[PDB]
């Protein structure tokens, strides 16, 4: 079909704008002290799983839209909304504007990953 | 006789009210009619067989909703009454709204204290229109206040 | 003779014991003493129960089983004697003090006559005889009592209006319930009976205190001790009738207390404006006033200073003696700071608490003022202050006080508030004031709005309070409709009572709108109070509420408070909100809330602590890990704050303990100097957040402690008392016990953290995974606390979601207005009758389920300080402090803050319970409990030590469980689910054994064979355990995994997985190939539904069903429609007697009540002396109940499927609830058997991972390539043989067979239509077509055989395609295969494109020419207009196979048909004609636009009757527009599958279908008598009699939603697709 093309070059481009790695912190002793650290590793703890996930899910699509692999009940929902360019539900796990498309969406997501792929650097390239 | 309609009761007596004012000329206003989109479509049924009195009057109150019967609204007459234009016509609204007895009280002083108060109602409730910058929010300020 | 003199005893002890007597009013003999009845004879019942334990039971156990149903006769006797003696005293007073009530009520009147008759009868026979076993041996004692209670309940229940008008004459029963209300009219005499009921008629009021005689009323208490003695007393003798009386005593509470404050205020001047306080003078003030009256007489004397200063500062530039007010507050608030830093009696110490409250607003205020410059009375900064005015020379007592904020002026209600809990008077809830008080002089109501644990329901109150009116909170719900929410302000409006109904935006639109008329009304004759003209001497003011006159008082008031930012919640009219004023309330005032409540407490600190306290809270708010069971908010913070007082007060006592035991040197003022404060706060930031806290946040937190509490440590008691009992506990439940890091220390601890939380929370919640130990947890702490603490413990177990919200609560009838209680209603006011003692028991509610808002939104009234469970008709029930709600959930992810907020939280993970601790369990159950009800338990304890090294920690089973959740399963994986399993198969492995020495007599297996068995079947059982729910593929996978890390022997074959390898007894590793032989079936068996050609994955499944089934597991078999698993399943039940099966067919609308109906018609209930067990009727047979379509049903938004919820209870639980009698029943003999398709089809919903733990899964695949020419490759060379002329032709017919349908198969599916689904079952059919237009012929060509297969191929696989290029692809791949298969055969004769076949033209199935039958159809159609229908019809050459179509169907057994097509386009004309021609009677249902369920049941009897008594083919012949409601295709959803409707014949109509079948099956000649064999031939004649033809449109969406709601219609039905016209 004429969706199933569309879509495939729409989920293999997000999977190359979305970035791929998200170290967690390593936590110290004199780490937990560090306010900065306690608040730092949240957000790359809960950054890690949102990017683990979009991208599995991208993945999945991308199979589907080869006919690799067959299409369960969460593709059908995910896959329609795709379709219609609105922000998976699953995909929305910190807090964005009313009204947001998910074409927004997936680029204010990349840039989000890189600053929290920095701090982690830092992090581990450093120290905290 | 004004009736809420969401009750089971409300049904019962809007009947009764609707039948006896069109054989009076009597005054029947039913209130929030929006939540009960079936029942509108066997009243549009029954108005449309009915001769009443030349004074009679059906007043029917509702939010703006699609669950509304088409039938209904092509049947009745709609007025929409919403915040007003701008602040001139917000503040002839409420010079109209308010008795002038009301006003023009003892104290010479009371008028311009309901002018400022016309003043003030209209430039809030005008700011609503900027929905984020005139306030942070969509507050209801309306009449009541 | 130990077991003799217990008999003695018994024998001694009730050859004496006589019911106690006492004359009643000298008209009988009543019987006292239950409680020492009650004990006696459950302490001879446990007695008699344990000696049964003793070895020396055989000599006496005649005698003792004697005891035991003498004495359970005792019981059962005198449990119903109670509830009839309490019912009858009330009764008869109601009936004998009241003579209007026989006019009113004659046939009641009479009909308690009739029955008081009998009682006082049956009370004579009593006095003569009071022993105990002289009265159980009356004749039918027993069922004239059950007699008497069912009939006193009548006469209960037909007193309604009677008690609606007697709740006029004393408007506070308007808040009483009915029964509680005959309580109260009925033992008008017995004063002592009516103390428990004052509670809800009043605000502060739980008791009256009365002369010896109890004739006068001298005064009131509250429920903390606080007396007030009334001025003049009342007297009950002047005033007998309950009505009146109790208005005096409401009255001269009113007057007493406004004389009281009086003389308070006068005392209280000397304390005003007085340079020093003495603070014995002070104390002793304090002490002889109520506390309510304590702080009134503050705030008088304050606000008369504040005036007194601003009057005289009235030339501007004159001093301020406004510094004088504010000394005098300095003075006194120093004198109560230093009280409550000693130890002071608990009701001195709150009036000192609230007094400290009250004056630091005042010093506030007056530092304030004074900052202000404020020299004038008239100043705004004063006037918004609320103000209060007393007026010495005021003749009214009661209107001597006035309290003024702004120009709302307010007289003080004296309503007696006892000792409520004072809110800190922070700016918030100034301005909640102000707001309010604003709303009540405009005669509005008030409106606080904003987000939970803000204030808004105690600020609400606390207005109140401080105006001295009686507040009631309602929980407001869905259920509060336009008539409930009238009753209650006609109430309200009488008693002059404030409502507060929270959560009031959670009525439906359509009530806030009707309920709007109501509030309007009465806000307009409260303005006629406010009237200057209106004068006291007058006609009442009276609003018309239920169209009925009521009288207003002018103290009532209505607020709502709401949190507008909840999804879901209904949006209020602006008519309904223009009534309310309305004030956000957002951001609580939270340091200053924790200073005044730490100052107050004694805290010298307080300002240190909460400047700590307040921003730590912050700081976790965001610094831990978000949790949905996180709450940090004014809730949780009052929680600590409450808690530090608790803590401080006991270390005081602690201290002072240890100085009695070391010196006299008790010194309290320097005891408090050397306090640890902050360490105080962190053990109760500790005790209350820490078991909430994830394992990875518990190191976050102490170091935020250690950040805002430097130096300061937190040291848990070492609760040694506990833990003792809590080992011996585990060691009797055989559960693992751990102290620290040891296994089991860390669910040690959180049973620890449990009962920590059970002691400053009256509602919890254990939240965690499932398998998290949970209910074990306070399974075990229920157990012990009984054993530490002597008090019994008690559990009510509550699956909410597994019934309806109105069987949970309760239901409000729609016309008689009658009050039904719910499951949970009915079990806590049962524990606050207290008719058995449960108030001296602990008492656990616990719902084990999910949590919805829903339904757990109506328990915030009961979860928060109210402790009150509001219902509809206006009744209010108060917790008593021996019940703990508990709440064990799995997660929280549809809760919202409301619930998580005011409710303890204890966490459980995962890793609480280590898979060690559970084979720990496994192993100890395995060598004590043994599985044949020994020689059984030597076999487990041997077959246990064999498998100990395995169980063991990073053993086998646990690698190989780490293995399997890397794989991929057919449903998610959890630990349990694979444990249950594996623990299922070894118990089966110790039968096994067993089973092997019942054969062997003479030699029983020893320890080398039993070593050798157990290792390989553990082996095979980690395999089936933990990859049954997989494909082979990674079935195989696992199997290589266990081969490198087992030391198992194994099978040595090189490619051959170890899952095809069964472990035969003598402990040896067989194939599974060598009980796979290669068949010959009988002919006329051929694809026959009872036959099973064996095959390598049927025998492996079978016998794993086979273990499960026997042991009575629930299960579960997943996999595509037709892939075997009702197959499956029946062949291994066939190897399994004593069990019969009931096959169940879920759909989307499946409810519990589908299997509720099943339980009716095959199982009986019976009472038993332990409970109401629900048996199969027919004895010694396991009934297992097969549910088809499991995970159908539909899922709510909350993610729960309500049936899989009541599975679960009655798997995990045993049992279940029964509605009509709120009771528990008991599962015997019933076993549950699940299949499914995979969670990822369409319609599937993923199952619960709660019921998953129970159930293990097996994944059954469609059969191979090979399997299938194994099992149709049979079927052929059976059915090849009715013409020996073809017997070669065996093989090409099956490939051509194989080829076809896996092309097919892959070509169309269910992406493309939602009904291109293609299994074995169209292999079967394809066989079974073949066979039966072959069995009449005597020989055929191979081009003839063709014909058929190429037929069938048609009709199976053409006639449900939808579209034009789909039915050519189908037409030419006909041809390709068959000539692929079968070359050197004449294509024209064997494939001719228009292949029909008849037999009307002929006896026999042979084929037609198309012109030859279009001449036959045209003459039959002629008699078909002279006959049924005179409707002319074109011919065309579709309808010629679409006739034939339908007639295929109508001459096979439970032929059904769906017929899909375009309107007009004769799919009922054709069928009513196929259906004359073939002898089938057509039915259709005759709606209408009144045209209703219980029309249609009715006339599926009609048809059911016809078809399946007298012999009837019937085509039953419906309409998709026939569907009026979606219960009409449930119950066709079980008549096309079953053949049968388990709930359709009830009542009389059962009875006259049994004298019908009886008739139906003597004319077929069959000898059956009993009803269930009658039913079984009944349910046969349906099956091959009835036929239902289903029409529907094409509609895509309709079709595909369609398969949810009858599944049947799509497994059951044959599919034509007719269309449209073409
Ligand atoms: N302390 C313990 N020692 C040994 N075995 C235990 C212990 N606690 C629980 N178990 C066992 O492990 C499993 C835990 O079941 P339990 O009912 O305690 O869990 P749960 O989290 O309440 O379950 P669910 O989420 O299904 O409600 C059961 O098989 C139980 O017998
Ligand atoms: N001013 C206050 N002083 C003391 N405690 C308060 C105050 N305001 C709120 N609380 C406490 O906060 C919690 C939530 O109050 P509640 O009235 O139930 O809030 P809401 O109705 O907004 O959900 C309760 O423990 C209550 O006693
Ligand atoms: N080994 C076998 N022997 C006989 N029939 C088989 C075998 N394997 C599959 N079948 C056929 O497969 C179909 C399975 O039907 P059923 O058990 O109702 O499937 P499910 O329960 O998976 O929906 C039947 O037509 C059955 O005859
Ligand atoms: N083959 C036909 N030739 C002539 N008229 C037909 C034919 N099929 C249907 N009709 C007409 O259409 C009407 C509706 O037929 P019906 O069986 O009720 O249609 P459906 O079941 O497809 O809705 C018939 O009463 C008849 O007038
Ligand atoms: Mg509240
Ligand atoms: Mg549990």
């Amino acid at each position: 079909p004429a969706w199933m093309r569309t879509l495939h070059t729409t989920a293999s481009n997000w999977l190359h704008l979305i970035p791929q790695t998200l170290s967690h912190l390593k936590r110290t002793v004199e780490n937990i002290k560090d306010p900065l650290f306690r608040f730092f590793e949240r957000e790359v703890k809960m950054g890690a799983k949102l990017l683990q996930d979009v991208r599995q899910d991208l993945a999945d699509v991308v199979q589907v839209c080869e006919g690799k692999k067959k299409q369960t009940n969460y593709l059908r929902t995910l896959i329609n909304e795709l379709v219609k360019g609105i922000l998976p539900r699953s995909w929305s796990h910190y807090t964005v504007p009313a009204g947001m498309t998910v074409i927004q969406w997936v680029s204010d997501f990349s840039e989000r990953i890189k600053q929290l792929q920095n701090i982690s650097l830092a992090a581990a390239s450093g120290g905290a | 006789t004004s009736i809420a309609i969401g009750s089971a009761e409300g049904f019962n007596q809007a009947d009764k009210a609707i039948n006896t004012a069109v054989k009076s000329g009597r005054w029947v206003m039913l209130k929030n009619v929006h939540l009960a989109p079936g029942w509108l479509m066997q009243l549009e049924k029954k108005l449309h067989s009915l001769q009443p009195h030349a004074c009679f009057r059906l007043f029917l109150t509702m939010e703006i909703n699609p669950k509304v019967p088409v039938n209904l609204l092509r049947a009745g007459r709609i007025f929409v009454f919403e915040p007003p234009p701008g602040v001139k016509a917000n503040m002839l609204r409420t010079f109209s709204s308010i008795p002038v007895s009301r006003i023009c009280k003892s104290p010479n002083e009371r008028a311009r204290l309901y002018f400022l108060l016309a003043w003030f109602h209209a430039i809030i409730q005008e700011r609503l229109r900027y929905a984020p910058l005139g306030w942070s929010k969509k507050y209801e300020f309306g009449e009541s206040d | 003779m130990a077991l003799e003199e217990f008999l003695k005893q018994i024998r001694e002890v009730w050859n004496t014991y006589e019911l106690d007597l006492v004359n009643y009013q000298n008209k009988c003999r009543l019987i006292r003493g239950w409680d020492d009845l009650f004990n006696k004879v459950k302490e001879h019942i446990n007695s008699v129960s344990a000696m049964k334990l003793s070895p020396y039971y055989k000599v006496f156990e005649e005698d003792a089983l004697s005891w035991e149903d003498k004495l359970n006769r005792i019981m059962a006797l005198f449990d119903v004697w109670i509830d009839v003696q309490r019912r009858w005293v009330y009764l008869e007073g109601i009936f004998t003090g009241s003579a209007d009530i026989k006019h009113l009520l004659p046939v009641e009147t009479q009909r308690f006559q009739s029955i008081s008759t009998e009682f006082l009868a049956l009370m004579k026979k009593v006095s003569k005889s009071p022993l105990v076993m002289d009265v159980l041996n009356i004749q039918g004692v027993q069922r004239s009592l059950e007699r008497l209670a069912d009939l006193l309940g009548k006469i209960q229940k037909a007193l309604g209006e009677y008690l609606e008008r007697e709740r006029s004459s004393f408007p506070r029963f308007y808040f009483v319930g009915d029964e509680d209300l005959l309580e109260i009219i009925g033992n008008s005499k017995n004063v002592a009976k009516l103390q428990k009921h004052f509670k809800k008629m009043f605000a502060g009021v739980s008791s009256i205190i009365l002369n010896e005689d109890n004739s006068v009323v001298l005064g009131i208490s509250s429920r903390e001790g606080e007396e007030v003695m009334f001025k003049t007393p009342v007297s009950i003798t002047e005033h007998p009738k309950i009505n009146e009386w109790l208005t005096l005593v409401e009255k001269e509470m009113r007057v007493t207390l406004a004389k009281l404050l009086a003389e308070s205020v006068t005392e209280v001047e000397i304390f005003g404006k007085a340079t020093s306080i003495d603070p014995n003078t002070y104390i002793t003030w304090i002490d002889k006033y109520q506390a309510q009256l304590v702080v009134l007489s503050a705030q008088i004397a304050w606000s008369e200073n504040v005036e007194t200063a601003l009057s005289s500062m009235g030339g501007g530039g004159d001093a301020a003696p406004l510094h004088s007010v504010l000394s005098n507050v300095e003075v006194t608030l120093n004198v109560l700071a230093d009280s409550v830093l000693m130890e002071q009696p608990p009701l001195r110490r709150r009036k000192l608490e609230h007094l400290i409250t009250e004056l630091v607003h005042q010093r506030d205020v007056t530092r304030s003022l004074i900052k202000s410059k404020i020299d004038n009375a008239k100043s705004f900064e004063w006037l918004s202050q609320m103000r209060f005015y007393f007026d010495p020379k005021q003749t009214d007592v009661l209107q001597q006080l006035s309290i003024q904020m702004a120009n709302a002026k307010f007289n003080y209600g004296f309503e007696y508030l006892g000792v409520q809990d004072k809110l800190v008077q922070t700016p918030l809830t100034d301005r909640c004031y102000l707001t309010m008080t604003q709303a009540l002089e405009a005669r509005l109501g008030g409106s606080p709005f904003g987000p939970a644990g803000t204030g808004k329901t105690e600020s609400v109150k606390a207005l109140g309070h401080q105006l001295g009116r009686f507040v009631l909170v309602f929980n407001c719900d869905e259920t509060f409709d336009f008539q409930a929410m009238g009753r209650i302000f006609v109430g309200l409006c009488q008693v002059g009572a404030w409502g507060c109904f929270d959560e009031f935006n959670r009525l439906e639109e359509r009530m806030l709108s009707a309920v709007s008329q109501q509030v309007q009304c009465i806000q307009e004759a409260l303005r006629e109070h406010s009237n200057p003209n209106y004068d006291k001497t007058s006609a009442p003011i009276t609003c018309e509420l239920l169209n009925k006159q009521v009288k207003v008082s002018p103290d009532m008031a209505i607020f709502i408070t709401m949190n507008p930012g909840y999804a879901g919640r209904s949006n209020l009219p602006d008519n309904l909100k223009k009534l309310f004023r309305s004030l956000a309330m957002t951001k609580p005032d939270r340091q200053l809330i924790a200073q005044v409540m730490l100052y107050s407490q004694g805290f010298r600190t307080a300002e240190v602590l909460a400047n700590k306290i307040v921003p730590f809270f912050k700081l976790c708010d965001e610094q831990l890990s978000s949790q949905s069971h996180y709450d940090f908010g004014l809730r949780a913070l009052k929680s600590v704050l409450v808690s530090a007082g608790n803590v401080k007060r006991e270390r005081i006592q602690k201290i002072k303990r240890e100085k009695e035991e070391r010196g006299e040197a008790v010194d309290e003022g320097e005891i408090a100097e050397n306090l640890p404060e902050q360490e105080i706060l962190i053990q109760s930031v500790c005790e209350t957040m820490v078991p909430k806290l994830v394992a990875e946040d518990i190191p976050l937190l102490f170091s935020l402690l250690s950040d805002v509490f430097p130096g300061v440590q937190y040291h848990r008691g070492e609760m040694t008392a506990l833990r003792e009992e809590l080992k011996k506990v585990c060691q009797e439940m055989y559960l693992t016990y751990g102290d620290g890091e040891e296994v089991g220390g860390m669910w040690v601890e959180k049973v620890l953290q449990l009962y920590q939380i059970t002691q400053i929370n009256h509602g919890l919640m254990m939240v965690g995974p499932s398998g998290s130990g949970k209910s074990m947890a306070w399974r075990v702490l229920l157990k012990a606390l009984e054993r530490l603490e002597g008090v019994e413990g008690v559990a009510h177990i509550i699956d909410p979601k597994a019934i309806s919200k109105d069987h949970l609560y309760g239901t409000l009838d729609p016309n008689t207005r009658e009050w039904t209680d719910g499951l949970f209603t009915h079990v806590l006011r049962k524990i606050i009758d207290s008719v058995r003692g449960e108030l001296q028991k602990r008492q656990w509610i616990v719902f084990d389920g999910d949590v919805d808002p829903e339904w757990v939104e109506n328990l915030n009234s009961v979860l928060d300080d109210n402790k009150l469970l509001t219902l509809p008709n206006g009744e209010r029930l108060s917790l008593p402090p021996n019940v703990r709600i508990m709440f064990e959930v799995q997660d929280l992810k549809y809760a919202t803050l409301a619930t998580v907020s005011r409710c303890g939280m204890v966490w459980f993970s995962e890793d609480v319970l280590s898979t060690d601790m559970i084979f720990n369990n496994f192993l100890a159950r395995l060598r004590s409990i043994p599985l044949d009800e020994s020689p059984m338990l030597q076999i487990q304890r041997d077959a246990a030590t064999i498998m100990q090294p395995y169980f063991t920690s990073n053993g086998l089973v646990t690698k190989a469980l780490e293995h399997a959740f890397q794989l991929e399963h057919i449903m998610d994986l959890t630990r349990l689910r694979c444990l249950g399993s594996l623990f299922s198969m070894l118990h089966q492995a110790c039968r096994n054994v067993a089973q092997y020495n019942a054969n062997h007599p003479d030699f029983p297996m020893q320890i080398e064979q039993l070593e050798r068995y157990i290792q390989r079947y553990l082996v095979y059982a980690i395999l089936w355990s933990l990859s049954g729910d997989s494909r082979l593929k990674m079935r195989a996978e696992l199997g290589e995994y266990i081969r490198r890390i087992t030391t198992v022997p194994l099978p040595t074959a090189p490619n051959i997985p170890i899952i095809d390898y069964e472990v035969s007894i003598s402990g040896e590793w067989s194939p599974w190939q060598a009980k796979v032989p290669q068949i010959e079936v009988e002919t006329h068996k051929v694809a026959a539904p009872d036959v099973v050609v064996p095959t390598l994955d049927t025998v492996r499944h079978e016998a794993l069903l086979y273990t499960w089934l026997a042991e009575h597991k629930p299960l579960v078999l997943c996999g595509p429609p037709g892939s075997g698993k009702t197959m499956t399943l029946f062949s291994a039940l066939r190897a399994l007697p004593d069990m019969e099966v009931v096959g169940l067919n879920f759909s989307s609308a499946t409810t519990p009540e589908l299997l509720l109906k099943t339980f009716d018609h095959y199982c009986e209930y019976r009472r038993t002396p332990n409970g109401v067990v629900l048996a199969p009727v027919q004895l010694g047979k396991w009934l297992v109940l097969f549910c088809d379509e499991i995970n159908l049903p539909d899922m709510d938004k909350y993610g729960t499927q309500r049936v899989i919820s009541f599975i679960r209870q009655m798997v995990e639980h045993g049992g279940f609830y029964r509605t009509s009698d709120q009771t528990w029943v008991k599962l015997e003999r019933i076993q549950f058997v699940g299949a499914c398709n995979p969670p990822t089809d369409p319609g599937r919903k993923p199952l619960s991972h709660r019921f998953l733990r129970h159930v293990p899964v097996v994944y059954v695949d469609y059969p191979g390539p090979a399997s299938l020419t194994q099992i149709y490759g049979t079927f052929n060379r059976a059915m090849l043989r009715l013409i020996p002329s073809l017997r070669t032709y065996a093989e090409p017919l099956t490939a051509a067979m194989v080829e076809f349908y896996t092309m097919s198969q892959e070509r169309f599916t269910q992406d493309t239509q939602p009904h291109y689904i293609y299994s074995p079952r169209e292999m079967t059919r394809w066989v079974r077509g073949i066979f039966e237009a072959l069995r009449p012929l005597e020989t055929l060509p191979v081009e003839g055989l063709i014909r058929i297969w190429a037929h069938e191929a048609l009709r199976l696989f053409q006639d449900r395609l939808v579209e034009d290029e789909e039915r050519r692809w189908t037409d030419e791949n006909i041809d390709t295969v068959a000539l692929k298969h079968f070359p050197n055969i004449d294509r024209e004769k064997a494939m001719s494109r228009p292949i029909l076949y008849s037999n009307w033209l002929s006896k026999d199935y042979i084929p037609v020419d198309q012109e030859e039958l279009r001449d036959y159809v045209k003459a039959r159609l002629k008699v078909f207009y002279e006959e049924e229908l005179d409707v002319p019809l074109v011919l065309f050459n579709e309808v010629l196979d679409h006739v034939l179509r339908i007639d295929r169907i109508f001459r096979q057994p439970q032929g059904h048909l769906l017929l899909i097509g375009v309107s007009g386009a004769g799919k009922t004309t054709l069928s009513r004609f196929v259906a004359w021609m073939n002898g089938l009677s057509v039915y259709q249902i005759k709606v209408h636009r009144k045209y209703t369920g219980e029309d249609f049941d009715e006339d599926l009897r009609t048809v059911l009757r016809r078809s399946g008594c007298k012999n009837e083919k019937i085509a039953f012949i419906m309409d998709e527009s026939n569907v009026l409601d979606s219960g009409f295709l449930e119950r066709m959803n079980t008549l096309l599958a079953n053949g049968e409707v388990p709930g359709l014949f009830e009542g009389d109509e059962y009875a006259t279908l049994m004298t019908q079948c009886k008739e139906g099956a003597q004319k077929e000649g069959l000898m059956l008598d009993s009803h269930e064999e009658l039913y079984k031939w009944f349910t046969s004649q349906v099956i091959r009699n009835l036929h239902v033809v289903f029409t529907m449109n094409p509609s895509s969406e309709g079709l595909k939603d369609r398969a949810a709601t009858s599944p049947a219609l799509f497994n059951r039905c044959v599919l034509n697709w007719f269309g449209d016209w073409s």
